[PDB]
């Protein structure tokens, strides 16, 4: 096998820890679909037929409630109390594993076709592939952060070379005192380096057996994406020949393997991304994204599923012209006459009435609404009630919030 | 509203000790490179770009600088470029240079900044278009533009003392840091950098420095109100004080064409080797730019230049990328191989060159061996000498026979230190050192520090 | 539309006359050409009075559609034949034709316009409007070509 | 006024020739030169024509070692310098000419010449001048001239094999292209590709044609019909001085008996043999063959990139220039007719 | 699915090569396979995309790189249990060889592999257990790999090493692993002599050859193909590696080889071929025509000045680019053959393989 | 050989007429059933038409131990013009028809028929003093012969000898 597919789905949200209460994040109904389906159907299209997704016990038994995919998962559950990073969910999986590892997060919405990931692994014999996307900016208001409390948001620093592929330097902001220092042999090896600063993370890495192999005998890397990706693109260059990594490479490589009696055009470890500046490319971890995700997501939905409708067939609408194309209905939200809905995303068993506007707003399940009700730019977690004529605008109510009759509260974040 | 002619402003003057001791009766512009003055392909580079007045600054030996301009090409009537020749006592940077030119309102619009050791065949047409429409655009925002050349850092003509690291908005070839690797291990950027560009930050370090600058008189206004300022500090000042004022310095690369500046002894070496190898053709050889009857030659296979009344003797060899000045006599079963040797020199039997530059005059007897190493006008060797790599023998030096001078030795008609601390007792000729009728003073690391010894 | 008339009086040169002429086709005997300022009557640049110095071919310094300055050496106004000769032209004749061509060549493009304003139609209307107006002028002078030009510059002012 | 304008253009050109040269082609090149000459026939005082030819060969030594691999401005000399001994020698009472100026063997055996050019003849000046005109006239079509025999050296179906860019080459054959179609397949004659744009030019003339480098001109040969070049001079035994990789396209013809054709005009011809003179190819900077970013590599490889290749005689098959086809034995009576032997060397 | 998708043509060809496949390098074969590689092995897929990018190229390396993957395969190899080894890991080679041959043209070094391993595969005995056949395959394609070019390659270098002597100036052309070998052995073993490496776009792989010159120490001139004659009167003696010997005598080799050889001969210097017997082959060419490689048009592309010409060279209807790969040098222009056997005439080819076939 | 070729590929056939038994005529009717683009000469327009042949391919009637070919009368010439365009030629002769004798002499290789052939009989009494000769094969030589296709593959002219040691024994050569 040339892949084993591993989803790295403790839960975090650590910037999401108002949604990350009701229910954990690999669940949260992004596109009327859970958020760890989005993941696993990429492997489906690739054609993979076998995953170790690590989670807790909650999430294992979503994934064996009737969750709709063909290959067979193995979800191993950890102990929930136990602090561990993904490196450490590794070193937990590491019997498991065999073959290389192809190692996602349950968060990554995407269309990019894998290949040109998978592709950098293979004619290169690369150590590491990466995913990056291209910076974007979020012009729309986030349902609950207004009075700006803007963080400072340490930016990684991504060094690749001019053929945009190599990855020759990749440091963080918060390491670094106001100094970016570069080793200077990099700069002899290649001389120009094109830098990058808003590079998002898609956690798709590609990593090597002897990757795990080394990961085994060194316990000070906790984490993948802050400790062990840096960690290689620093011992890229660190020379070369507790045990370093380099003594784990046991595999003389493909491009190389008779350095004598044939031509090929020391540098064991190399890294290489592929920085999609076009498409779909989300990594749901804020409340902005995810609402984002929540919004862009109808189009990948109809390309990827076009057998699923964007109306669910047993939902009861009494004004069936009055929702947009981009909008989704769940199984029954029975909704009412003079209901319109607007490019909004309609969960599961909710009730709506009649004179009700729904504009680019987010509803979870089992979420009511009453007459005369208008919500624009919200989102409305599970079990939540909205009593008569209610007025939300860019307002997160929490699971089970009871909201007063006629209350315009506008841009609060409504949690219990 | 046409611009006026192109301008340029040539300093004559390194304002360094960096050919120190061979400066002493030499200003360094006069230094032949293949037989012709620096200064002189610094004209030849100006006139071939279109520059049709160019302001000469000389400061050290001003008077020898000024004698040989008089009989030069550039200063004839017929000459389009024409050469105004300014000398002053009080120069002593290019700061002051500058600033005299400030204060004599010599430019108008933008001018070429250049030293007398640079030598190029670029044509700056491209880059003074592109510097022209920046000005256009953004009014008084980028004052100058450096011209850099693409080139690997292992290339010979890349020393470790002028090596260079830029940080470039790739978008707009503007530079965002600039900064000089001499002695460092470990390149630093400020996070600054990256503050509004969030795509193009590119770290180069393989620019060559041509020394080349496409300048605006804000330039010289700048180095007017910043009294205290080399080339090396208004880049740093500017790129510093941004937002105090906003100054931007812009870079153009060439890749197709060759530009270099001689500021040391391998820098010489290395760039008189790619003249010789027709690096920065047209100005070869044979070309006879200089217009000089005294250096026309012919070029053979194996880039083998030879001028006129040249003897050579039966069984020599002139393996490649030599040439030969006019009048040079060579003796028999003489092996020369990649040496460049001026008019009127000596060679004796069985003599190996390799590497080697001779000077107008230099007297070499038979038997001698010379690898990598200069004789300036005048000297002499005697026979059952050795000369190992990176030896220099100044003007009117004479080495005694059956010596072996080892690498990096330096013999000057100069006391080595005396005049050095003094800055009375004639110290004698060592034979130790020197040999037997032997004229010189070995110059010992005093003098060395900045010589032909390094990487 | 094709309204075309002479630019002098006379319908036919004189010999020892630099005219302008257009190559418009080679032949044995020499080159056919059409006489510019004749209404492009037909005339033959001879091979042997073409250089001074000895010819091969014909195409060596006659080009197709170029126009020349060429002395008439003989004139035939019964066959129709006139022979130019391109040896015999100096430069300043050369120079002096050329002005003159571009004199009456603007003189009649002045006319034609004032025709085609007035909605002329035939070329009997077009010679009886140089009859009236340039040739009277040319006749007064005692000067083709230049009188008209020079009477034409008389006017505005 | 006359000297302050002639000696700055005579600069000018020089300066020109010796750096650059522009986009300047061959027949600039010779109408300038013959600008320049007609100038210094004018202006400049002469009283004979012994004077007269000294300076103009004064003038042209220097305009000749301003550039030597530019053979036109010699050849345009040493024409003006031949049509002054004509000219002196038609009013000298010498009846006809251009036979007894060549050494001859019916000549030596009925006597000879004796030379001179003191005698001063005021009617000279118009009739050099006239001369020269009639030149430049020439110079005006002879492209048209050769580019009009394009139909009586194609065929239907033809492949023609041609390297580089020559403006001539392709006059002659999209001339070919309007009444005939045939395949055109261009070497780009690295390291100067110019024959990429030789094929977009045909590209846009609707000629079906292929580009390929230097390396298949013998894998292609064996399928080519015919092959057409240009040149930049023709030697006086018929020899080519053409864009480097030309000697190695005649040898894969010869090799195959494919005809080589040569477009050329006639002041092109050059009455120097190549016995030596180590001023035949021309050596530009070696970046365009080895990169300089090619690092310390470079500091013991060495990298020559001549320009020029030449061609012998015995592997050409057809010169056609404006006065038509001749055979390279033929190109030594067409040398006789234009140069004088005492001009050969400036 | 279970058959690959067949590689797209990349543009218009030349009508006389109008036979032979042309691709992009772009434009790759794994754009429509699953990424966890079924129906093709993993390390074939992993050869491919190498081969279809050049990042492995040369006749020694791409046959060392696919007898690699060879093993790979081998190794993971499990016998059906109604099914005999023989027989079914011959059947299951075959679709790994059809996308080898899709990715790029399979070189005739490749396809005597292939050819020798179907070979030893057939000739093993039905009663032979699945591990113990394995094992032997393996250590038949280690000794195939020993033998066939890393001996023969020492000694050709050693035959090769009294051709050349003292003061002589050996003319390379490309990048042959072979006769780079050749050249630093005889300099490491006391010869002293120039090499002139002659290149040609758009590969350029001259310049590999040059960078090892150096680090051996050797002296290096460098030219282009064009200016070939204007350097072969110094040239004493021209040094060619080939990709293929055919039955007939010619030389199947870098295209501009058989130009080099015919300039040399026109100049008069000797022309000496080095090739390993294994790449012998009992195909015949009579051209380049016939059966070629059609590279990527793209690839002759040059920026020359601040335009490119050829640039959208596929909106001109009339316009096509021929990278052609290959080329054949008739034995008449090749005086000399230097393989592990020694030293033979171009026309004992045949023979060699003769003598190759009756062991086998 | 060319039906074979012409089911997947284009070409241009151009045969020789053979005269004076011109039987090409009846090999250019069968290759143009076939849809062959093909063209009938005669054998005075081969050195002509050669320069725009790409490849020659002819039969033979023997191969001799050399290499050499007996073929059809004109064949002689044919190669000869291949070899001035360097044009190469293919023979495609089967096993069976190598020979080991060798070209030495034997005065009996041309086959010589009636000269009706070349001159009718109804010329008359010009007949009576004309010396008149119709030669059948041509004796080709191996340095014209670029390759040898038979049922074992290509050869080449230089290898021919081993096919006859692995074929015929030399005590058998003279029976
Ligand atoms: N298997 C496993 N997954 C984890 C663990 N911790 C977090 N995850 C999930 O795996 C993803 C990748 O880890 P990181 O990107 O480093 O997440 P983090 O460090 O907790 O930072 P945040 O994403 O902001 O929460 C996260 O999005 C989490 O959802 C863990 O300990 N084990």
């Amino acid at each position: 096998m040339e892949f084993q597919a591993v989803v790295m789905a403790v839960g975090g949200g650590s910037r999401m820890t108002d949604l990350t209460s009701s229910i954990p994040k690999p669940l949260l109904p992004v596109g009327n679909k859970p958020l760890i389906w989005y993941p696993l159907n990429l492997l489906e299209r690739v054609g993979f037929e076998e995953v170790i997704v690590v989670t807790t016990r909650d999430v294992q038994k979503a994934l064996c409630a009737e969750f709709k995919m063909k290959m067979k998962p193995d979800i191993v559950c950890i102990p929930d109390d136990a602090d561990m990073g993904t490196a450490d969910s590794l070193r937990y999986i590491y019997p498991k594993l065999k073959t290389d590892v192809l190692v996602l997060s349950c968060d990554l919405i995407t269309d990019v076709a894998l290949h040109e990931v998978v592709d950098l692994f293979r004619a290169y014999d690369a150590s590491l592939a990466m995913l990056m996307r291209k910076g974007q900016d979020s012009i729309e208001p986030v349902p609950g952060q207004k009075g700006k409390k803007k963080a400072v948001e340490q930016r990684d620093f991504i060094g690749v070379d001019s053929t945009g592929k190599r990855l020759l330097f990749m440091a963080n902001e918060a390491d670094l005192d106001e100094e970016l220092v570069i080793k200077g042999s990099i700069l002899q090896k290649h001389p120009r380096i094109r830098f990058h600063t808003g590079l998002v993370d898609a956690h798709l890495y590609c990593l090597k057996k002897y990757i795990v192999d080394f990961l085994m005998e060194n316990g000070s890397i906790t984490s993948i994406r802050s400790e062990l990706i840096p960690y290689l693109v620093r011992k890229q260059f660190s020379s070369a020949s507790s045990l370093d990594i380099y003594s784990f490479i046991k595999e003389a490589n493909t491009l190389n393997l008779a350095p004598y009696d044939a031509c090929w055009n020391r540098s064991q470890v190399r890294c290489y991304v592929h920085i999609m500046k076009e498409g779909l490319c989300s990594r749901v971890s804020t409340l902005g994204l995810y609402m984002e995700a929540n919004r862009q997501v109808p189009k990948l939905l109809s390309a990827l599923c076009p057998e699923e409708p964007p109306v669910h067939s047993s939902a009861q609408i009494v004004s069936k012209h009055l929702v947009g194309v981009d909008s989704l209905i769940g199984p029954e939200t029975q909704i009412g006459e003079k209901s319109s809905i607007k490019r909004s995303v309609i969960g599961s068993s909710c009730l709506i009435k009649d004179r009700v506007t729904i504009t680019n707003c987010l509803l979870m399940n089992s979420v009511t609404v009453e007459e005369g009700s208008n919500i624009q730019g919200s989102v409305i977690c599970n079990n939540a009630v909205i009593e008569k004529g209610a007025d939300i605008k860019d307002c997160l109510i929490g699971s089970g919030q009871r909201i007063e009759a006629k209350a315009k509260r506008v841009n609060e974040v409504i949690v219990g | 509203e046409p611009p006026p002619p192109l301008q340029a402003v040539l300093v004559a003057d390194s304002f360094d000790r960096r050919f120190f001791p061979i400066s002493k009766d030499q200003p360094r512009v006069l230094l032949p490179l293949a037989n012709v003055a620096l200064i002189d392909y610094t004209l030849e580079f100006l006139t071939a770009t279109g520059v049709q007045e160019t302001f000469v600054f000389c400061c050290w030996k001003a008077a020898q600088i000024k004698e040989h301009l008089l009989k030069s090409k550039w200063c004839r009537p017929t000459s389009l470029n024409v050469v105004r020749i300014i000398t002053s006592e009080l120069y002593r940077s290019l700061g002051d240079v500058l600033r005299d030119v400030d204060a004599k309102a010599l430019v108008r619009s933008d001018f070429l900044l250049v030293y007398g050791d640079v030598i190029s065949n670029i044509n700056i047409t491209r880059a003074l278009e592109e510097h022209r429409l920046r000005r256009k655009l953004e009014k008084n925002v980028s004052v100058m533009t450096m011209i850099f050349k693409e080139s690997s850092p292992s290339h010979p003509t890349r020393c470790h003392e002028d090596n260079v690291v830029v940080a470039v908005d790739s978008t707009t070839n503007r530079v965002l840091h600039f900064q000089k690797t001499q002695g460092l291990r470990r390149f630093a950027f400020p996070l600054s950098l990256f503050q509004g560009s969030s795509d193009g930050v590119e770290v180069r370090y393989d620019l060559l420095d041509c020394h080349i600058s496409i300048c605006s008189p804000q330039v010289a206004q700048l180095f007017t109100d910043n009294f205290d300022y080399t080339r090396d500090d208004f880049v740093r000042g500017l790129l510093v004080n941004e937002e105090i004022l906003g100054n931007q310095i812009h870079m153009h690369v060439t890749a197709k064409e060759y530009g270099a500046r001689v500021s040391n002894l391998h820098m010489y070496s290395a760039v008189c080797a790619d003249v010789i190898r027709r690096w920065v053709y047209p100005l070869t050889p044979e070309a006879n730019f200089t217009d000089s009857t005294t250096q026309s030659c012919t070029h053979s296979r194996h880039n083998i230049y030879r001028g006129p009344e040249v003897s050579l003797g039966h069984g020599s060899i002139l393996e490649e990328n030599v040439l030969l000045g006019s009048g040079t006599v060579i003796g028999s079963n003489c092996f020369i191989t990649n040496s460049v040797i001026g008019p009127g020199c000596h060679i004796g039997d069985n003599v190996v060159l390799d590497q080697t530059y001779l000077w107008q005059g230099v007297r070499v007897a038979a038997g001698a061996q010379i690898h990598q190493s200069l004789l300036c006008d005048n000297a002499e060797v005697k026979e059952r000498v050795t000369l190992k790599p990176r030896s220099v023998l100044t003007s009117q030096v004479v080495v005694g026979p059956n010596i072996t001078l080892p690498e990096g030795s330096v013999i000057s008609l100069h006391p080595p230190d005396a005049e050095e601390d003094e800055d009375v007792k004639m110290k004698g000729y060592n034979p130790a050192e020197v040999g037997a009728a032997g004229k010189g003073y070995l110059w010992k690391a005093a003098g060395m520090n900045m010589e032909e010894e390094e990487e | 539309p094709g309204l075309s008339c002479r630019f002098y009086q006379h319908k036919f040169p004189e010999v020892e006359d630099v005219v302008m002429v257009n190559v418009r086709s080679i032949a044995e005997m020499g080159a056919y050409v059409s006489l510019l300022e004749y209404n492009n009557i037909e005339g033959m640049i001879l091979l042997s009075e073409l250089s001074r110095r000895r010819i091969r071919s014909i195409n060596k310094l006659i080009r197709i559609g170029r126009n020349e300055c060429v002395v008439v050496i003989r004139v035939d106004k019964e066959k129709g034949y006139i022979d130019l000769s391109k040896r015999r032209v100096s430069p300043e004749e050369a120079i002096k034709c050329e002005d003159k061509f571009t004199k009456s060549k603007t003189v009649y493009s002045i006319l034609r316009h004032v025709a085609e304003v007035l909605e002329y139609t035939k070329d009997e209307q077009l010679e009886s409007l140089f009859q009236r107006t340039a040739w009277v002028f040319d006749d007064k002078y005692k000067r083709p070509g230049y009188g008209a030009y020079d009477a034409f510059k008389h006017a505005v002012s | 006024a006359k000297g302050s304008e002639l000696s700055e253009r005579i600069e000018s050109f020089v300066e020109t020739l010796k750096r650059g040269g522009g986009p300047r082609s061959s027949e600039e090149m010779a109408r300038e030169t013959l600008g320049l000459l007609r100038q210094i026939i004018t202006d400049h005082r002469w009283s004979n024509a012994g004077e007269l030819m000294e300076l103009i060969r004064r003038e042209g030594r220097r305009m000749t070692a301003a550039q030597p691999s530019e053979t036109t401005v010699g050849n345009m000399v040493r024409r003006v310098l031949k049509i002054i001994r004509e000219e002196y020698g038609r009013l000298h009472g010498r009846s006809d000419e251009s036979d007894q100026q060549e050494s001859l063997h019916k000549l030596l055996t009925s006597g000879g010449l004796n030379e001179d050019f003191s005698f001063h003849y005021a009617q000279l000046q118009s009739n050099i001048i006239e001369a020269i005109n009639e030149l430049l006239v020439e110079l005006e079509g002879t492209m048209e001239n050769i580019a009009a025999q394009a139909l009586e050296h194609i065929h239907s179906n033809e492949v023609i094999m041609t390297i580089g860019f020559s403006r001539t080459v392709e006059a002659f054959l999209k001339e070919a292209a309007r009444k005939r179609k045939f395949h055109v397949i261009v070497a780009e004659c690295a390291p100067f590709c110019q024959g990429h744009e030789m094929a977009v030019n045909l590209s846009k003339a609707g000629i079906e044609t292929t580009v390929m480098t230097d390396a298949a001109i013998f894998a292609v040969m064996s399928r080519v019909n015919k092959v057409i070049i240009g040149t930049k001079t023709i030697l006086a035994n018929g020899a080519l001085r053409a864009v480097t990789g030309t000697h190695t396209l005649a040898l894969a013809a010869k090799h195959h008996s494919t005809p080589l054709i040569v477009c050329a005009p006639m002041f092109k011809l050059s009455p120097q043999f190549p016995n030596e003179e180590d001023s035949f190819h021309k050596f530009v900077a070696p970046e365009e063959v080895l990169p300089f970013t090619e690092g310390d590599i470079l500091e013991k490889v060495s990298v020559h990139c001549p320009v020029f290749d030449y061609v012998p005689p015995e592997l050409i098959t057809l010169f056609i220039s404006n006065i038509g086809g001749n055979a390279p034995s033929y190109i030594y009576r067409l040398m006789s007719e234009l140069y004088h032997p005492d001009d050969h060397v400036l | 699915r279970q058959q690959v998708p067949t590689r797209k043509d990349y543009g218009s060809k030349v009508s006389l090569f109008s036979h032979l496949p042309q691709y992009s390098r772009q434009n790759s074969l794994t754009q429509f396979m699953s990424i966890p590689s079924s129906v093709i092995h993993p390390a074939m897929v992993r050869l491919g995309l190498q081969y279809s990018q050049g990042l492995v190229s040369g006749s020694n390396a791409r046959c060392i790189a696919l007898l690699r993957a060879l093993q790979q395969v081998i190794q993971d190899y499990t016998t059906p249990p109604n099914e005999e080894l023989s027989r079914d890991l011959v059947n299951k080679l075959k679709p790994y060889m059809s996308f080898l041959t899709q990715c790029r043209p399979l070189s005739a070094s490749m396809h005597n592999a292939i050819k020798f391993l179907n070979k030893e595969i057939t000739s093993v005995g039905s009663s032979k257990r699945e591990e113990e056949a394995k094992s032997e395959l393996r250590a038949a394609i280690d000794r195939y790999v020993q033998e066939k070019i890393v001996l023969a390659a020492q000694a050709i270098s050693r035959f090769a090493y009294q051709k050349i002597s003292n003061g002589d100036v050996i003319l390379v052309y490309g990048c042959s692993s072979l006769v780079s070998r050749i050249l630093q052995e005889a300099w490491t073993e006391g010869r002293r002599f120039r090499v002139v490496v002659v290149d040609s776009r758009p590969w350029l792989e001259g310049r590999h050859t040059l960078r090892s010159l150096v680090h051996a120490g050797v002296p290096a001139s460098y030219l282009l193909i064009p200016a070939a004659s204007y350097v072969l009167p110094e040239v004493s003696k021209v040094l060619l590696g080939a990709h293929a010997l055919l039955a007939n005598g010619s030389v199947m080799s870098r295209v501009g080889t058989a130009q080099l050889a015919l300039v040399a001969r026109a100049h008069n210097v000797p022309v000496l071929v080095c090739c390993e017997t294994y790449k012998f082959c009992e195909r015949v060419q009579t051209d380049a025509f016939v059966s070629n490689e059609l590279d990527d048009p793209d690839d002759l592309q040059c920026k020359r000045g601040e335009h490119v010409a050829l640039a959208n060279w596929q909106n001109h209807a009339s316009l096509r680019l021929l990278n052609l790969v290959y080329d054949v040098t008739p034995p008449e222009l090749v005086d000399l053959v230097i393989t592990e056997l020694g030293m033979i005439p171009c026309s004992s080819v045949p023979v060699v393989l003769r003598v190759k076939s009756s062991d086998q």
